[PDB]
């Protein structure tokens, strides 16, 4: 702490401690990631193998009830319990520990030992970068998936009617929750979604493309026909021609990177951007804020019968969507509609 | 039963021949 | 230190894994045939979704009575 | 939370295909995966069970007030079909319409009654069962197969119906179907 | 409009008849085509070509060759500059 | 159903197919045991 | 023994082990 | 100490691994969630 | 040079410059709040209060002008309906002008403070280096917030001096901005209780002007200066924007749920009223009582008011609207313009049928009305071909009872069918579409446009906190490590 | 009307495609 | 007052009312 005598503590012994180089670094960020983390990852293994979402959801999501690895989930809690934390000491489980895996409280467990896990992760990022004097870009690029958790878990259901309209913690789960934003926001026409779409296919472009341009790009640096032994990494040369990738991409696509830096950086940027342009989206979902419908197309429908569009089509998919998911999807406004209420078509 | 018996000494049998071909190259000179 | 090969290759720890390992899967495989499973996480027995009251699936309708409410549309 | 051990090598209960139900002074044979349903598209509905995959394929008994001696006393067959009519479901299309075809005049729906049997009781008390299959403008399902079982017990009419789709008829919902027609004991 | 379900039913698709850039579209080819190959010269009139759907089949066609032929090229032009040859075997996962 | 003589045979009949599967498995024995050579 | 890989690794295998075997006994479970 | 070889260590492993996700394939068919 | 994401870098290290961007800022956030006053009273339509209220009008800045005690305009009307006959200098044209004198004032200020960077008070007496002390400031910056929260609190929303603040019944039917009494027990974490908020400002005020003088006295420890980097600015600015999205996202939690500070007089209703039948219940209790004591069901129906029967709208609910359905909600639905009356409907034998209500995830709800022990007995088919529920056969008659419907009954079929579709969404309203040319989707509320704009805000805002937190850490490498 | 707003922002973008490949600054190798 | 018959009337309409998510352990 400068040049001056500070004497040590046992702040200046557990730091010493704390940021020893061992097999898995702990830090002060790792009191509190492993435990978040073990106990989230633990707690949704623990309720796809052993907790039932029969009383929450009226499902079987567990191996022990004969749920496959797709199906099993831990599964979010009763409407009616709204946006209730679900504490084990909490009023509703009142210590009862299994009551409280029955009353779907894993969920609400998981989610936020999930949230404070990857809050202790990107704290890692931060310390680990800073042990080792590098920048911290690596948690800069983290706080995009953290955004996605937080808006998609937390905010959305926040701004619904409780934690029930959240994802439940599991593979056909998800894939509910994707066919329930398909066909009560038609979020596949929400521009953020559109643009969340384009940065995460062009982050994978962009890992393709540029993997592929430096393998094909190597210089030689040794006899051999595998070139993975050809790259020392003590060496202080570049084992990929810069100048030949970019005159084969100005010369293939029209435009090609001249800088690494600037290619790196976007390579950082277009997935970041495009998953914090989809928590935009999902935050404006938490309030109903859709981009449900154009209304001029909606009038020119309405007043003319011989005008369809995808987009009119995509509507009527989205209304048979809810009405047949309706029922059984959300218990609790005990929908029974007879099947002649029901949108369909005709001979299907 | 005894089809499930016999099916289960055949995979056993059939799994374990290559792996004891290694072993035995292993333990009984090399050229592997 | 030991470089985890070293490790990965030593009789001693074959030895007492050989006793660890196995202990630990018959736990588990007792954990689900002594019924403990179900007992400690509450998801019902293939007999016991359903009462003679109640045919179908259970709702949560109360939030400050959940306890009691999960407690008689349980399985007893 | 009460112990008891899960069944490890201890056979299946079911994989009988049904389960029995006594109701009011009836016993039939449910399928196995239908759950009951409360909606009552009739006034007089005792029961009702509904597939948990289709709400087409559903099954439901009605014990309405009867003043006659018996069903033979009722009419023939035929008879006991034209005053029931009401089970189909009444057209809610008044718009005249020739540009349907396989139908008739103002007409979007029809039924073909594709048979009929007397099963008796154990001693001389008949059950009129019957077959119609009915059949929609838009065509939902292929038609709809209704069995009709009915007999007059103690002055009251027990009348079970089964309506299947018809391609769940013949993806394999028509044995199930006449399982549970062919159970409908009422004494 | 093109009548893509051969329902005699046609889809708009195009900024001229109503569309905004979301909605827009190239409407697949009539049903009642099929898989049957349709170029202008098989149809009676470019009227009937764009009713049933011609523009997609055309469009398609072309786009498939152009993008083979665009893998071809990666890989001739990775040839000429002394490269390795495989940007191109990258690439046949979109072409695919 | 195989011939009545070699009806005793098929449970080792049912094994056969994987066989071939199991090739390229012990291919990769192979490479571990020469430390991936 | 008990360093941070031997308690790293043993928190990872042993509910592992465990939950393998509650699995593979419910593979085995008629109804 | 190395007086088992590291290639038949993990041979064995693998073994067991593919056993047991035989017998979880094999439970998809029998038992609890088997469609039967 | 710098580039175009780095220009405001340059008032880093000039405190007189940063106190001039500070004033630019402020003088154009000033501005924006007398303009959009301005640009509110001027389209704002003070008519009907009842009817036609501010949060259907798409009033954003309104509801906060009133919710603290500005309720009259120079135009003569008051937002309750009277007649302001003195409103005063702080009307609400009186509040956007005085917007506006202080955005120009503190432009001039700016651009002193601008030209007149090189300020003997920003060099330090010592070392003659630029430098601020930050923990002073700090200091002095809380004992005055604890100053004026204190003030706030114990002047203004207590009524012993100010106006006080909004304050209505849970219901919101009368609404009016009165004095408040501080509840200094555990009803004061009351939320939805208004005396929580001068018991909160008195006491949070008392604890800001004490740690204020706490950090006027006390130095920094030299442990905790170089772990938080209190010689740096920009941590200081890390710091606050992680404030400033904390309270972003309390303010949008507090608005979307609802409180004692966002009252539905001002901002409109809940999505949840909506959810747990707030509205319904009460004018389902107001009935059942009242008839209990003999009246008729003509009679207590015309008693409800029109007001509470207009918040059971749901497209008054502020989560049915749209992220491009711009605008005031009457653009959406059209301005209303009486209620029709309660709707009740029969079927041919004599049982109550009810609609059920629409859900707010749906966009489209069916039809259905089901009877006392929640049978569905009608609807109105998709399938009319088979159909054995339709109001035809059913036979189904609706009568109204309170509005300008009251006492007739409508046995027709589709007329049936166009008032079970009204009761669908709630209470029954008649609606003027013709004035502003209304499209017939719903609108969102100010409600729901404010939860939006600060919830997105706050996110963005912590990606500023984390990009501001790691750039302060991580200085000495921002231009790139070592060669090491 | 709205048809000439979508052109042209279509044709827009095609021209900034253009120009940028086509009057890119040039890579040097220095 | 008959707060039976009052939570009736909203069984129907709404399925989610306080009136009958609060105090529903009875029934
Ligand atoms: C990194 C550590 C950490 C973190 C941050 C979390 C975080 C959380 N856990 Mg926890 N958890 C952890 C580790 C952690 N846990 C451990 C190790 C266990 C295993 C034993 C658990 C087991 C566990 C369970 C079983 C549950 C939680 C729950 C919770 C949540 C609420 C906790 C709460 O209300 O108490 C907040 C408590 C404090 C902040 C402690 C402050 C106490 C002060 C410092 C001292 C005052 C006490 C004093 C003696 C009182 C008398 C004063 C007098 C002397 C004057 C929260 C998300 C709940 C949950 O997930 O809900 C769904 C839940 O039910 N956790
Ligand atoms: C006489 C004592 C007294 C009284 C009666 C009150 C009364 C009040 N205080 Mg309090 N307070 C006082 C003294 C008092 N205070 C003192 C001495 C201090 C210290 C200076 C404060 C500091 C203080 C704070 C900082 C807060 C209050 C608030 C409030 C309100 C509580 C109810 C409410 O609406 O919370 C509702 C608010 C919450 C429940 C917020 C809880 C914090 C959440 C969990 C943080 C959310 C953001 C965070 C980043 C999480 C991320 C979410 C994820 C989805 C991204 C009420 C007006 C709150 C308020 O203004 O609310 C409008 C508030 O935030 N008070
Ligand atoms: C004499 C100066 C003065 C006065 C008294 C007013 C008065 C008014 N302004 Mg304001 N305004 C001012 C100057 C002033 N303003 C300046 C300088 C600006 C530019 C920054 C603005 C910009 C402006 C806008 C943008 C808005 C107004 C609005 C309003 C009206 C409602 C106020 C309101 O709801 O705020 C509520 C204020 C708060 C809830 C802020 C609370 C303070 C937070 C919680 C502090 C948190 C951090 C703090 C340091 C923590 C302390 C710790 C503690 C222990 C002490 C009211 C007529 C509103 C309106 O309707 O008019 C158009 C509105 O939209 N004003
Ligand atoms: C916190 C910010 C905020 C909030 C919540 C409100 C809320 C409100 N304002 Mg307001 N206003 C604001 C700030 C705010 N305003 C400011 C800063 C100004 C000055 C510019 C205005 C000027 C203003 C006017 C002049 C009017 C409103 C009106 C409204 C209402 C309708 C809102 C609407 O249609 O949203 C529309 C929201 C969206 C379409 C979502 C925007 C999402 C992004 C930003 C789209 C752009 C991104 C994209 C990359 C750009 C390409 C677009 C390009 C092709 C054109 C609502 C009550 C209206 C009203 O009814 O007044 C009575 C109205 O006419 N306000
Ligand atoms: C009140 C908080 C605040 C303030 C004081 C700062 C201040 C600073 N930021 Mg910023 N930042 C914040 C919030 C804040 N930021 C948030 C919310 C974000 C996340 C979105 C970030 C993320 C961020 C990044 C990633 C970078 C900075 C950097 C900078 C520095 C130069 C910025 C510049 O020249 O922009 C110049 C901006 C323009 C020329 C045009 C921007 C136009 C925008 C896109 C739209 C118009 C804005 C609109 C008119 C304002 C209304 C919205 C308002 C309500 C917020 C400066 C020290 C830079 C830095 O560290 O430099 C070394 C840097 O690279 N910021
Ligand atoms: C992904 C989340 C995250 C990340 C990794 C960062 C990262 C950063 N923060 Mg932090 N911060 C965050 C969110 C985050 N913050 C939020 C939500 C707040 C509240 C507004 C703040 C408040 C804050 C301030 C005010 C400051 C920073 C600063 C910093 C920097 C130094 C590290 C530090 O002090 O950590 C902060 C420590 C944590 C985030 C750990 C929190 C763990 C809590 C105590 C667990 C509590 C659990 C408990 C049971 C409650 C659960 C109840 C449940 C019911 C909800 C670093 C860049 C400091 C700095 O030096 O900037 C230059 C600084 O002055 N932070
Ligand atoms: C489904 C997609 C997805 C997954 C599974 C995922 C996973 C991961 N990303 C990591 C890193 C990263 N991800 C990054 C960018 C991105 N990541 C993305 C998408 C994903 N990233 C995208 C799209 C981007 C682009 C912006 C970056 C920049 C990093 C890293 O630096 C980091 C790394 O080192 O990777 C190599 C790893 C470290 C996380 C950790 O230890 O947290 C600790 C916290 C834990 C373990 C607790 C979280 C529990 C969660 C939140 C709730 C419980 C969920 C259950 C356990 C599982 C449920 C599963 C069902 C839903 C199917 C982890 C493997
Ligand atoms: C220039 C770029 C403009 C971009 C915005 C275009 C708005 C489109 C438009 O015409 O709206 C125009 C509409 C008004 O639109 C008109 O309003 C009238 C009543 O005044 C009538 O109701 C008309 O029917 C209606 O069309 O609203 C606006 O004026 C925009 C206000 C801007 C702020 C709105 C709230 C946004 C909140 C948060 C935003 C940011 C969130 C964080 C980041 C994400
Ligand atoms: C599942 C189907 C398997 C097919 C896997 C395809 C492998 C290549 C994918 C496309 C790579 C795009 C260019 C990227 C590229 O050029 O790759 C670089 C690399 C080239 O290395 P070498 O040229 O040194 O090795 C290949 C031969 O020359 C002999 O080593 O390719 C491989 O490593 C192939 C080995 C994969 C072994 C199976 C996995
Ligand atoms: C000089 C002077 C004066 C005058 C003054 C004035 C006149 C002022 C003003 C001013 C004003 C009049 C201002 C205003 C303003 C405004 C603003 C400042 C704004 C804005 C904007 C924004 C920022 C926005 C953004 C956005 C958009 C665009 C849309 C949506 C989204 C968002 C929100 C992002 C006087 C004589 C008095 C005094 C002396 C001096
Ligand atoms: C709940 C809870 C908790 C926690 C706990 C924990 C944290 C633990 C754990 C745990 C765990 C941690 C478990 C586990 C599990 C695991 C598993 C279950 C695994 C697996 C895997 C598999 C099964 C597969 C494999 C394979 C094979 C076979 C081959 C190929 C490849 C693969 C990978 C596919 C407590 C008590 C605190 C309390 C509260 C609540
Ligand atoms: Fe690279």
């Amino acid at each position: 702490i400068g040049t001056y005598q500070e004497k040590r503590t046992w702040f200046d012994d557990a730091d010493d401690w704390l940021r020893q180089d061992r097999f898995v670094f702990v830090g002060w960020s790792g009191l509190l990631l492993l435990p978040c983390a073990y106990f989230a990852v633990g707690g949704w293994l623990t309720g796809c193998t052993f907790v039932t979402s029969w009383y929450t959801h009226g499902l079987a999501s567990s191996y022990i009830e004969g749920c496959n690895f797709l199906t099993a989930a831990v599964s979010t809690p009763a409407n009616s319990l709204g946006h209730s934390l679900l504490f084990v000491w909490g009023p509703e489980a009142q210590g009862d520990l299994t009551r409280w895996f029955q009353l779907g409280g894993l969920w609400a467990f998981v989610a936020l030992h999930g949230a404070f896990g990857l809050i202790g992760f990107m704290l890692r990022q931060f310390e680990i970068a800073r042990s080792v004097n590098l920048r911290p870009y690596n948690a800069i690029a983290f706080s995009a998936p953290i955004a996605v958790f937080v808006s998609v878990f937390l905010i959305y259901p926040l701004g619904q009617s409780g934690w029930f309209f959240a994802p439940s913690f599991g593979v056909a789960s998800i894939f509910r929750f994707i066919l329930f934003f398909q066909g009560f926001h038609n979020w596949t026409l929400n521009p953020f979604h559109m643009m969340g779409v384009a940065g995460v296919l062009g982050a994978a472009l962009l890992c393709a493309i540029h993997g592929a341009t430096v393998e094909n790009t190597l210089f030689e640096d040794g006899d051999g026909a595998n070139t993975f032994r050809a790259f020392n990494p003590t060496q202080a040369e570049e084992t990929y021609s810069m100048v030949t990738a970019n005159r084969f991409w100005s010369q293939i696509f029209g435009v090609a990177f001249s800088n690494k830096r600037w290619l790196h950086f976007f390579m950082l940027f277009v997935p970041v951007t495009g998953l914090w342009m989809s928590a935009l989206g999902v935050v404006g979902l938490a309030l109903n804020l859709r981009a449900y419908d154009f209304v001029s197309q909606e009038i020119r429908a309405a007043e003319d019968p011989e005008f369809e569009t995808f987009y009119t089509k995509n509507i009527l998919l989205n209304e048979g969507i809810r009405a047949w998911m309706a029922a059984q999807d959300q218990p609790h406004e005990k929908l029974t509609l007879p099947e002649e209420v029901l949108p369909r078509g005709n001979a299907l | 039963s005894l089809t499930l018996i016999l099916q289960l000494v055949a995979l056993f049998a059939v799994v374990a021949a290559g792996p004891l071909v290694v072993v035995l190259l292993s333990v009984r000179g090399g050229n592997l | 230190e030991r470089p985890f090969s070293d490790i990965l290759t030593s009789i001693r720890y074959w030895v007492i894994h050989s006793i660890t390992v196995p202990s630990l899967f018959i736990a588990g495989w007792l954990f689900v045939s002594t019924g403990l499973a179900y007992d400690v996480f509450g998801s019902p027995r293939p007999n016991e979704y359903f009462t003679e009251d109640r045919q179908d699936a259970p709702l949560i309708t109360d939030r400050f009575n959940a306890l009691e409410q999960v407690k008689k549309l349980s399985a007893q | 939370a009460y112990g008891e051990g899960a069944n490890v090598f201890g056979r299946v209960t079911n994989k009988s295909g049904f389960v029995p139900y006594a109701g009011d002074s009836f016993a039939l044979l449910l399928p196995s995966k239908w759950n009951p349903s409360d909606e009552k598209e009739v006034d007089s509905i005792v029961l009702r069970y509904a597939d948990n995959f289709d709400a087409v394929n559903n099954v439901y008994v009605i014990a309405q007030d009867t003043d006659k001696s018996s069903i033979q006393d009722y009419g023939s067959p035929e008879e006991f079909i034209s005053q029931f009519g009401y089970l189909l479901g009444r057209q809610a299309w008044a718009g005249q319409t020739v540009s349907e075809g396989g139908f008739d005049a103002n007409k979007v729906s029809s039924a073909a009654l594709l048979g009929v049997a007397t099963e008796k009781d154990k001693k001389g008390k008949t059950y009129y069962k019957f077959e119609i299959l009915s059949r929609t403008a838009d065509g939902n399902e292929g038609g709809r197969h209704q069995l009709v079982k009915a007999t007059v017990s103690n002055g009251k009419l027990y009348l079970l119906k089964v309506q299947a789709g018809d391609k769940r008829w013949f993806k394999g919902t028509d044995k199930e179907c006449l399982g549970v027609l062919d159970s409908f004991t009422v004494v | 409009p093109v009548d893509i379900d051969g329902i005699r039913e046609p889809v708009s698709g195009s900024l001229l008849y109503g569309n905004n850039i979301i909605t827009g579209a190239v409407v697949p080819t009539s049903n009642a085509i099929g898989l049957h190959f349709y170029p202008i010269w098989e149809a009676a009139s470019l009227d009937e070509w764009l009713y049933n759907g011609g523009p997609y089949q055309l469009v398609v066609c072309h786009f498939f060759l152009g993008v083979c032929c665009y893998m071809g090229r990666e890989w001739e032009l990775s040839y000429r500059l002394g490269m390795r040859p495989w940007i191109a075997v990258a690439y046949s996962a979109p072409v695919a | 159903k195989l011939p009545e003589a070699y009806a005793p045979f098929s449970p080792i009949v049912d094994v056969l197919p994987i066989i071939p599967v199991l090739f390229i498995l012990l291919a990769f024995v192979w490479q571990a045991s020469v430390s991936f050579r | 023994i008990f360093t941070v890989r031997w308690l790293a690794i043993h928190a990872i295998a042993v509910p592992t082990i465990f939950f393998l075997g509650a699995i593979t006994a419910m593979q085995f479970i008629q109804r | 100490i190395g007086r088992i070889p590291l290639w038949l260590v993990g041979t064995v492993v693998g073994l067991l691994a593919i056993g047991l996700l035989a017998i979880f394939f094999y439970g998809s068919y029998v038992g609890l969630g088997s469609s039967l | 040079g710098l580039p175009w994401y780095r220009v405001h870098t340059v008032v880093i290290n000039d405190p007189g410059r940063l106190i001039s961007v500070h004033l630019m800022h402020t003088a154009l956030v000033a501005g924006w709040a007398g303009a959009m006053t301005l640009f509110e009273i001027a389209v704002f339509d003070p008519s009907d209060p009842v009817l036609n209220p501010m949060w259907r009008q798409g009033m954003f800045v309104l509801p906060f002008l009133t919710r603290l005690g500005v309720t009259q305009s120079w135009g003569g009307w008051t937002i309750s309906g009277e007649t302001s006959s003195n409103p005063g200098i702080w009307s609400y044209e009186g509040a956007a002008a005085s917007h506006i004198v202080l955005s120009g004032l503190l432009f001039l200020a700016s651009v002193w403070h601008w030209v007149y960077w090189d300020l003997e008070l920003f060099r330090d007496p010592r070392t003659g280096k630029t430098a601020l002390d930050l923990p002073k400031i700090f200091g002095i910056h809380l004992f005055l917030a604890g100053l004026l929260c204190f003030g706030f609190g114990a002047f203004h929303v207590t009524g012993v001096f100010g106006p006080g603040i909004w304050v209505s019944d849970p219901y919101g039917l009368t609404g009016s901005v009165q004095p408040v009494a501080p509840s200094w027990g555990a009803e004061g974490f009351d939320p939805y209780n208004p005396g929580g908020v001068p018991a909160h400002h008195i006491a949070a005020g008392i604890l800001g002007v004490l740690a204020g003088l706490f950090h006027l006295c006390v130095r920094p420890s030299i442990r905790l200066y170089f772990g938080l980097s209190m010689g740096s600015i920009e941590s200081v600015l890390s710091s606050s924007i992680a404030a400033v999205f904390w309270a972003a996202f309390v303010v949008a939690g507090t608005m979307w749920y609802g409180s004692a500070a966002t009252p539905i007089e001002l901002f409109g209703p809940t999505r949840y009223q909506w959810d747990q039948g707030f509205f319904q219940q009460e004018i389902q209790k107001r009935v059942a009582q009242s008839t209990s004591e003999g009246l008729s069901v003509s009679e207590a129906w015309a008693k409800i008011p029109e007001k509470l029967a207009f918040y059971d709208y749901i497209g008054n609910n502020p989560a049915k609207g749209g992220l491009f359905r711009t605008g005031a909600m009457n653009s959406g639905d059209g301005i209303a313009v009486g209620w029709l009356g309660h709707a009740s409907f029969k079927d041919q034998e004599g049982r109550e049928l009810f609609v059920r209500r629409m859900p707010t995830f749906f966009e489209t709800f069916p039809v259905v009305l089901i009877d006392k022990d929640g049978v569905v007995r009608a609807d109105v088919p998709f399938r009319k071909a088979e159909s054995k529920y339709s109001i035809e056969q059913v036979g189904v008659s609706v009568t109204f009872y309170g509005g300008e419907l009251n006492g007739l009954t409508f046995t027709d079929p589709s007329t049936v069918k166009k008032y079970a579709r009204k009761a669908q969404l709630g209470e029954i309203f008649e609606f003027d579409r013709s004035t502003l040319q209304s499209d017939g989707v719903f609108r969102s509320s100010p409600r729901g446009w404010f939860t939006f704009g600060h919830l997105s805000f706050a996110l963005l805002f912590f990606f500023g906190h984390i990009w501001h937190g790691s750039r302060t850490i991580f200085r000495d490498v921002f231009a790139g490590i070592d060669e090491d | 009307m709205e048809a000439l707003v979508y052109t042209f922002l279509l044709i827009g973008t095609l021209g900034i495609i253009f120009f940028s490949i086509f009057f890119r600054e040039p890579p040097r190798i220095a | 007052q008959r707060v039976r018959t009052v939570l009736d009337m909203d069984d129907p309409a709404k399925e989610e009312t306080v009136k009958e998510l609060r105090k529903d352990i009875n029934n």
